[PDB]
C-alpha cells in the first residue's frame, strides 16, 4: 500500500495509503473543441501551476467538530494559480488532493474526507437569510467548525456538520467520491477529480466549482501526552485553464 | 373525418401517464450535452454505494456523528451481544441510509444486501467478532450460540481494515414489501467472538463503523412518494 | 470478504462468496428503477390560486409565479438528489373553478410563459396579454386538462440543482443566481361578469428524455426557503427522519 | 370510428403553436412572387449591418444627430478617457441600435460583436487612439494603462477612414441573457493614445462616429416581445 | 388534424365492451408465471367433473350429507319407482351441482349429459336396477314399463362399482334455455329392475350416490350473472 505522486514540479507520497478512486473514473483533461464555449486559445500555465500547493495547519482533538474548503477560492493565494485565476473572468481546473494525517500505531479515531460538488451551504439563522461572500469564500483559511460566537450570524453558514451543513444526512455522504483517514488503515488519504460543471468553463472567483470536506466521524485519542495531531492538505490543480484576460480581480 | 369512437379513460390526467405531447416552444433547440463527469442511468448505482447506518440511534448520540458509531469495551471477558438491528430495508434506522431512502421511495424490494464493518480502534489492538443474521419467524437471539446457528461470519481482524458480508435473500416471495407494518425480514446481530484485547496503556476503548449497500442481486418495484420525509404547510421562498 | 472501505470504493462485492448458493434465475428487471421512470413520473409543482376581484376586474385578476422545482417537497427531492439534471418537460394544467356565487357561467382563462425580459403583465387588461411569440395558452370551463411539452431550457448543459457562489456582485447565494427561468402567468380572459369565483390551477410536470449528473444525498428535514438550502427553522429544532430507540442491542 | 383517446394539451390555443389548419378560402390562388430585390431569410443579416450607437445619449444631444457623435479636443496633452459604454446587447444605449432591438426581441445571445470607428475630423489632422474592452467582474477602467491590460486596439489613423475591432465572446456560459438585471457583460472604453493634433488654424475640434454589428460568430435564442417599445391604450387609426 | 366524425355508441361505458386502454402504471413489469399445477382455459373442464346431485333434497336430509344419497329397501318384492328428477340443467336440485351453477351462469345450453351411479351397499349384496330418461311433452312415468319405453340402462351390478349413462340431447332447437320458466327438458327416473337382495343378517338397507357431468358433447352460451346466488344489502368486511 505505497504511492508516489508528481505534478508540475512537486511530489508527494504515502507508504501507508490505499490508492485514490479517481472521481467517476474520469482522469483529468483539458476542454474539447467539441464542447467549449470560450473563443480564445486559453492560458495553459501547465507545470508552473498544475503543481502542488498546501494549506495552513489545522489541528484536531477529541473535542473537534469538522473542517471544509471551497475551490478554487481555497487556492486564490497559490501564486501562479491564484493570480491566473484572479486575472481572468473564466477558467477551469480539476484537482489532485492528498490529506496528511499520520499518527502513531497507538492512536484511534477516524476522519471521513469527501470531495463534494456545489455543496450549497445552509444559513446558521432561520428565515429570510443567505450566506455572505466572506464565509462562502474563506480562502485558504478555510472553515473549521466551532461551538461559539461567530459574528454576523445572519450571514454565517450553519455549523451543523452531521446535517452536512445543508440539511442532508451524513453517512450517506459516501455518495460522493470519498476516503477515510483511519489511523489503523492508513496514515494519509487521497482523491483526484477532473473539472466539472453544467458549463464547459466557469467564473472562478464567483463560483466554487468544487468543494472539500473533512469530518471527525470517530474521536481522536491516544494515551500519549501528544493529545492532538495536525492535519494539512495539499492540492495540485489539474489541466488548469483560464480565459478572458483583463485586470486583477478585487 | 375518419369514423372514430371514444373509449373510457379519455379526458383524464394521470400523473403517471405515458404519451407524446405538442410543443409549447417550437423551433427551439437545447444546449449541447458537454461530457460532464458523474453519469447515471438508474437508481441501482446509488444502491451499490456503501452508506453508513446511523446504527446508534439514541438521544445521547443522535445530534452528532456518534449515532453512526458504536463503542467497544476491551475490559470484558464475555461472549455477549454488542448490538442488533432489523433487516427490512425501510425500517429504522436502515431507512435513513441512502439505500433506505431509495427503498422508502419504493414498495417492493428483492435481493441480498451487503454489509460492511471497520475495526476503527487502535492499530496495535486485536479481536475477532461475530456478525450474524437471523432468518425470521423467530425472536432476535439472546446467546452468541443462537447467532452461530444463524448465517454468520467471524471476523479475522488482520492487517486489512474491513469485514464485509451479506444477508442472503431468503424471502418466501421473490419480492418483499419495503416497509413492514405488522411484518418482519429478520435481524442483524453482533457479538464478542473473542474478547477485544488492547495492549497495555492503549485507550480502554474502541470504535466500530457500519456500512450497507445493495449487492449485484438487489432490485426494487412500485416507486411511491417516500415515507421518509414530510412537508407541513407551504414551502416558503 | 475483507477490504479497505477507506479506499472510497464499495466493499467486497459478491454474494456467492459467503453463501454456498444454488443457481437461481435472478431475473428481476431494474427498468422501473430507471431515471426515465423515477424522474419520469409527473407530480404537482405549484398552486396558482386567484380570486376574481370585481371592483377593478380589469386590474387585479391575474397572477405570476417564479418558475422553480423548489417548493413542493416530493418533486423537489427527486431533483435534490444530484448536482445537475437535464430533461424535457411534460407540463400539465389542472384548472379548477370554485363558486362563491349561485353559478359560474362560461369562464375562460389565459396562461403565459414569461421568459425573463418579457414585459410582465401588470393588469388583467395589460397589452402584455397579447402574445405574438410568448408561449400563451387557454383553458375554459368544460375543456379537458391543458398540457404542453417544454424542451430543456438552460443557457448551460443542465439545470443547476445547486450552485456554490453568486451572481458576480455577490448576493442571492446558490440557485437564486443560476435558476432564472422567469415565470409562469395566468389571467381571466372572460370580461367583467357578476360571479364571484376563485380559480385554482394545480400545475404538474414530469421530466422525460432525462439525464442527471453526480448524485448527492437526500434532504433529511422539512424545506424552508425555495432556492436556499436553509433548514434550521425559527423557534424549532432539527427533528430529522431518524427515530431513536431505548438500546442498540434491541431491534 | 377508430378507437381514439384524448391527451391533455387538447382544446387550448397557444400563440406559439405549430400545426396544419383548414382553409377559409379553398380554390383560391396567390399572386406570383416576382423577383423583388432585397431578399431575406433570417434576422442575422440585419445583425450583420453596421448601425450607429447613439453613443452620446444626454439631454444636450438627444433630440438631434449629435447623440450618434462625440467631439474631441486637440488642445489636450493627456492620456485620459474619451468615453465608455457597457457591452450587454440590450443595455442602454446599445439596445437602441438595430442589433440592440433585435437582441431586445430575444432572451439569449451569443458570439462576439463588431465595433467600428471613423475619424470624422479634418483630413489634414492626425492622432492615434485606444479602443479597448473590459472583461467584467471588475470596475470600468480609470487609467489608460488599465485599458491597455484589457483586450484593445491602437488606431493607426492612416489614409483609410475607419478602425474596426471586436469584443471577444468571453461569457462563462455559451449564451448570456440579452438584458441584464443585476448583471454585467463588460465595458467598451476609449482613450487618447496620443494627443489629437490638428495643423495650425484648422478647427480646434474633431468628430467621431461609432458603429456596431454582429460578427459571423453572432446568434440569438428565446425570441420575446421586446423590452424596447411600449404601447399605452388603444392605437388610434 | 385528420377530418373525423363521431358515430353513436361513443362516450358510453359497456360492462361487456372490448378495446385497448392506456396504462395507469407504465414501465411496470409483472411477476413471472411459475409452472403452478392446475391449469385451466375454459369452463368445460369444470363441466367434465362429475359432481354429486343433492338428489334427496328434503327437510329430513338437507342440512347434511344425506341429501346427496338415497336409501334402498331390500325387503320389497316390487318393480316400483325409487326416485325421479327433471333434466333441465338449471332446475332444482341439478342447478346446485357445479355444472348446474356453471349453467346457471349461462342462458343457453346444448349437448348430452353424463350421469353416474354407485351401488354403495354391502359388498356381499346384489341387485340390477333401471335408470331411465323421459323425452318430454309427456308426464313423468308411473310404471317401470313406461320407463322401459324411454331410453334407459339396466345395471349389471358386477364387481365394478358404478354404472354410468347419458341423457341424449333431444332438444328440437340446437340449444335450450338453461332455466325453464313454463317449460321442460324431460325426466330422470329410477326403478327396481330386480328386487334388491342382501344375504341373510346383512344390514336391511342400502345406499346409492348419484353423479353428473358434461359429456364431450356439452356446451353453453349467453353467460349471465347467475340465478343461483343472492346478495342482500352491503357485504360487510
Amino acid at each position: 500500500r505505497i504511492i508516489q505522486i508528481t505534478r508540475g514540479d512537486s511530489t508527494i507520497t504515502s507508504q501507508d495509503v490505499a490508492n485514490a478512486i479517481v472521481a467517476y473514473g474520469v482522469w483529468p483533461h483539458y476542454l474539447s473543441s467539441k464542447d467549449a464555449s470560450a473563443i480564445d486559445k486559453p492560458s495553459q500555465p501547465d507545470t508552473s501551476s498544475n503543481r502542488f500547493y498546501t494549506l495552513r495547519s489545522v489541528t484536531w482533538s477529541s473535542s473537534s467538530k469538522g473542517w471544509w474548503w471551497k475551490l478554487p477560492d481555497a487556492l486564490k493565494d497559490m501564486g501562479i494559480f491564484g493570480e491566473n485565476m484572479f486575472y481572468h473572468y473564466l477558467g477551469r481546473s480539476g484537482y489532485t488532493i492528498h490529506v496528511q494525517c499520520n499518527a502513531s500505531k497507538f492512536h484511534q479515531g477516524t476522519l471521513i474526507v469527501a470531495l463534494i460538488p456545489e455543496h450549497q451551504i445552509a444559513s446558521a439563522l432561520h428565515g429570510n437569510v443567505n450566506v455572505g461572500y466572506n464565509y462562502t469564500h474563506p480562502g485558504e483559511t478555510g472553515r473549521e467548525v466551532k461551538a461559539e460566537t461567530r459574528l454576523n450570524p445572519d450571514l454565517q453558514p450553519t455549523e451543523e456538520y452531521w446535517l452536512n451543513f445543508d440539511g442532508t444526512l451524513l453517512g450517506n455522504i459516501t455518495i460522493f467520491p470519498h476516503q477515510f483517514i483511519n489511523l489503523r488503515s492508513n496514515n494519509s488519504a487521497t482523491i483526484i477529480a477532473p473539472y466539472v460543471n453544467a458549463v464547459p468553463m466557469d467564473s472562478m472567483r464567483s463560483h466554487n466549482n468544487w468543494s472539500l470536506v473533512i469530518i471527525p466521524i470517530c474521536p481522536l485519542e491516544t494515551s500519549s501526552a501528544i493529545n492532538t495531531i495536525p492535519i494539512t492538505i495539499s492540492i495540485s490543480p489539474m489541466c488548469a485553464e483560464f480565459s478572458g484576460a483583463r485586470a486583477k480581480r478585487q | 373525418g375518419l369514423p372514430v369512437f371514444i373509449t373510457p379513460g379519455s379526458g383524464q390526467f394521470l400523473t403517471t401517464d405515458d404519451f407524446q405531447s405538442p410543443c409549447a416552444l417550437p423551433w427551439y433547440h437545447p444546449t449541447k450535452e458537454i461530457s460532464i463527469p458523474g453519469e447515471v442511468k438508474n437508481l441501482v448505482e446509488i444502491c451499490q454505494v456503501d452508506s453508513l447506518v446511523p446504527i446508534n440511534n439514541t438521544d445521547t448520540y443522535i445530534n452528532s456523528e456518534n449515532m453512526y458509531s458504536v463503542v467497544l469495551q476491551s475490559s470484558i471477558n464475555a461472549p455477549d451481544k454488542i448490538f442488533s438491528i432489523r433487516t427490512d430495508v425501510a425500517s429504522q434506522p436502515l431507512a435513513t441510509t441512502l439505500i433506505g431512502e431509495i427503498s422508502s421511495y419504493f414498495t417492493h424490494w428483492t435481493g441480498s444486501l451487503r454489509f460492511s464493518f471497520m475495526f476503527c480502534g487502535t492499530a496495535n489492538t486485536t479481536v475477532k467478532l461475530l456478525l450474524a443474521y437471523t432468518p425470521p419467524g423467530i425472536a432476535e437471539p439472546t446467546t452468541r450460540k443462537d447467532a452461530m446457528l444463524g448465517t454468520h461470519v467471524i471476523w479475522d481482524v488482520g492487517l486489512q481494515s474491513t469485514i464485509s458480508m451479506v444477508v442472503p435473500w431468503i424471502s418466501a416471495s421473490h419480492y418483499r414489501n419495503t416497509s413492514p407494518g405488522r411484518s418482519t425480514s429478520g435481524y442483524i446481530t453482533c457479538w464478542y467472538q473473542t474478547r477485544l484485547v488492547i495492549p497495555p496503556q492503549t485507550p480502554p476503548t474502541a470504535r466500530l463503523l457500519c456500512f450497507v449497500s445493495g449487492c449485484k442481486d438487489f432490485c426494487l418495484r412500485m416507486a411511491r412518494d417516500t415515507n421518509l420525509h414530510l412537508q407541513s404547510g407551504a414551502i416558503a421562498q | 470478504a475483507l477490504d479497505a472501505a477507506e479506499t472510497g470504493h464499495t466493499s467486497s462485492v459478491q454474494p456467492e462468496d459467503v453463501i454456498e448458493t444454488r443457481y437461481v434465475q435472478t431475473s428481476q428487471t431494474r427498468d422501473e428503477m430507471s431515471l426515465e421512470s423515477f424522474l419520469g413520473r409527473s407530480g404537482c409543482i405549484h398552486e396558482s390560486k386567484l380570486e376574481v376581484t370585481l371592483a377593478n376586474y380589469n386590474k387585479e385578476n391575474f397572477t405570476v409565479w417564479a418558475i422553480n422545482l423548489q417548493e413542493m417537497a416530493q418533486i423537489r427531492r427527486k431533483f435534490e438528489l444530484f448536482t445537475y439534471t437535464r430533461f424535457d418537460s411534460e407540463i400539465t394544467l389542472v384548472p379548477c373553478i370554485s363558486a362563491l356565487s349561485q353559478d359560474i357561467g362560461h369562464i375562460t382563462m389565459q396562461y403565459m410563459y414569461v421568459p425573463p425580459g418579457a414585459p410582465v403583465p401588470n393588469s388583467r387588461d395589460d397589452y402584455a396579454w397579447q402574445s405574438g411569440t410568448n408561449a400563451s395558452v387557454f383553458w375554459q370551463h368544460g375543456q379537458a386538462y391543458p398540457r404542453f411539452s417544454l424542451p430543456f431550457l438552460s443557457v448551460a448543459s443542465a439545470y443547476y440543482m445547486f450552485y456554490d457562489g453568486y451572481d458576480e456582485q455577490d448576493q442571492n447565494y446558490g440557485t437564486a443566481n443560476t435558476n432564472n427561468m422567469g415565470s409562469l402567468c395566468s389571467r381571466i380572459v372572460t370580461e367583467k361578469h357578476i360571479h364571484k369565483v376563485h380559480i385554482m390551477t394545480r400545475i404538474y410536470h414530469k421530466a422525460k428524455h432525462v439525464k442527471a449528473w453526480c448524485p448527492r444525498p437526500p434532504r433529511a428535514l422539512e424545506y424552508t426557503r425555495a432556492h436556499r438550502t436553509n433548514f434550521k427553522i425559527e423557534d424549532r429544532s432539527i427533528q430529522t427522519a431518524i427515530v431513536t430507540r431505548p438500546i442498540i442491542t434491541t431491534a
